[PDB]
């Protein structure tokens, strides 16, 4: 089906928001994620059923729409910000606590703490010299931000999102991640164990989602590996010999711009890319613990519940064997000539 | 059965 | 190495107890199980280390050495006895409670309850008419046995075996299985979750044991299948395409005769065959719950502990998925392109 | 860890 559809027209006859040439080329088909008003009952139905939807008029982060580098540098305060650096467009996430389990893992991206003004300078320096280096700032908002940013944060639409939280029975807000990336940056496919309202502020991002029932096509790393929850498949060069069912994957996609909010349901794979030649992108996300597991488990199980079972089996085995490295060999022994 | 289905809370944030 | 070794000579110059032609031919090599006196400290060391050993002079079932069909029929009472019938020499065990999980399983042997005199008659009838049918009586001894059998049972060497139980920290005696089989009968390879003193009374049995670390060469059925704990491999015609590591199996074997006692340690595979043209065989076994799991688990784990982990993973998955049939598919999804 | 290693008691007896 159609991907992100015919690009939308910006108000005031300012032209297409983007064009087809700013999207990367991939081997799988996609269908559109619906774009709806928050007052549309169809939108409530999709969130209730833990399916993705783009909400166009929440005003969730309305005061942040004026944000840019100059404003943020002046007001975001003098705290440290985590900035990842890579020699490729792909910024693969890795859990630094798990790197002891796997000594042979060498991450491609590197995390350096720095002040926001040092981050602006680096971008400025790279642009000036035409360097191929790439940066991606990913920092959770905290009490150290300046007074202007506090006022902006206070002005978010807490009325609307607090109502969502209550209606869905979610846990509490765990964090807001500030994401500032360069044109063309890619966060490879992965799933998160929390509910996410993804609030776009500056520039455009193409978001490709896959439902939890496509676990078998996306080949996550082992739970103890640093890249737990990330797909092993290289979307730019898929190894069909190792990952044959990636030939059957089908996604849902959309392009979000300033003012849009994308509901990424817990456990849904998402691949996120800042449009080529689109300038810098700014996103703030909202993460909520999922609702509690119901006391009366209902069969048949949902896909995400089976994912959770597999994660726990892997976790338990690592603890019982005393070493994560032995998990694979034991699982193989368990199924070979018995279940396969 | 209930123990196995229990979800976690891990996200991409260092 | 040598199998059961050069056959032993019966006292009084009564000739070899058996000869090589009464043993079935198999594709794997074997080494001998040691034959020792119960007063030999090496025997105590083997039992302590949960390794098999044949004890030649325990007198464990001395009063039962006079047992034969005529004596048993006269004195074993008028209780029911489980008698399995098969059109082959292989009597594969199946758990009748688990047959609901697997509707497509049709056992080769059949269980019929009957009185001991009806069992003798059937054997007599089969022999008289030269029929190819085979019978194997397997019944646990209970309070219904006649007064003579009680006196015999009371005369077992409880002093010796109770000391073993205490020295090894085992649980209580769970049962004694009376086994009466025809020449050539085979109980295919399987492991039991209890400690076993295997007391031979009449005739000769060839016992082939495999340590728990050969799990990966012996391919047990799934834990929910009726033949849980039995090897899927047909020893008479091994399918090396399905069971490739059966080409690496190596066993320990011995031939036990009247008065011998074989220690079969918990979790050790054993294949047991009544010698061809050897007449009927009579065995009584003693089963004891294993010692409790130590509170401080010690790494590295032993092979049998890894077996227990695999069993529990399979059991838990069946319960959490609500159906044993889904265990295989989920395990496959868990490892394919991830751990294999 | 202790829960996983716990052994059973099943034997070939009907
Ligand atoms: O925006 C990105 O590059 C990545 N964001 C996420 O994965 C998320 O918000 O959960
Ligand atoms: O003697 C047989 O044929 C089988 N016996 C056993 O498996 C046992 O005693 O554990
Ligand atoms: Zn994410
Ligand atoms: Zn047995």
């Amino acid at each position: 089906a159609s991907g992100s559809g015919e690009p939308r027209e910006e108000a005031g006859a300012l032209g297409p928001a983007w064009d087809e040439s700013q999207l990367r080329s991939y081997s799988f088909p996609t269908r559109p994620i619906p774009r709806l008003s928050q007052s549309d009952p169809r939108a409530e139905e999709l969130i209730e059923n833990e399916e993705p939807v783009v909400l166009t008029d929440t005003n969730l982060v309305y005061p942040a729409l004026k944000w840019d580098l100059e404003y943020l540098q002046e007001n975001i305060g003098n705290g440290d910000f985590s900035v990842y650096s890579a020699s490729t467009h792909k910024f693969l996430y890795y859990d630094e606590k798990k790197m002891a389990n796997f000594q042979n893992f060498k991450p491609r991206s590197n995390r350096e703490e720095m002040k926001f003004h040092e981050f602006v300078e680096k971008l400025q320096d790279i642009q000036q010299r035409g360097g191929e280096e790439r940066l991606y700032l990913q920092q959770t908002l905290n009490d150290t931000v300046g007074r202007k940013i506090v006022m902006d944060f206070l002005g978010f639409n807490w009325n609307w999102i607090n109502k969502q939280q209550g209606k869905r029975g979610w846990g509490q807000l765990t964090s807001n991640l500030l994401l500032i990336g360069m044109e063309g940056n890619v966060t490879p496919a992965h799933y998160d164990e929390q509910q996410n309202f993804f609030a776009q502020i500056k520039g455009y991002k193409r978001c490709i989602l896959f439902p939890p029932d496509q676990f078998e096509c996306l080949y996550p790393y082992p739970v103890h590996h640093p890249c737990d929850r990330q797909s092993q498949v290289d979307f730019d060069n898929p190894d069909y010999e190792r990952f044959p069912n990636f030939q059957n994957v089908v996604g849902y996609e959309t392009v979000v711009g300033p003012g849009d909010v994308l509901y990424i349901p817990m456990y849904w794979w998402h691949h996120i890319e800042s449009l080529l030649n689109g300038g810098i992108t700014i996103t703030v996300n909202f993460w909520y613990k999922g609702a509690p597991t119901p006391k009366r488990i209902e069969y048949p199980l949902k896909a995400h519940q089976k994912v959770a079972i597999m994660r726990n089996i892997e976790k338990m085995l690592g603890e019982a064997l005393g070493n994560p490295q032995e998990v694979g060999p034991l699982l193989n022994t368990m199924i070979k000539g018995r279940y396969n | 059965a209930a123990l196995l289905i229990a979800a976690g809370a891990d996200v991409n944030a260092h």
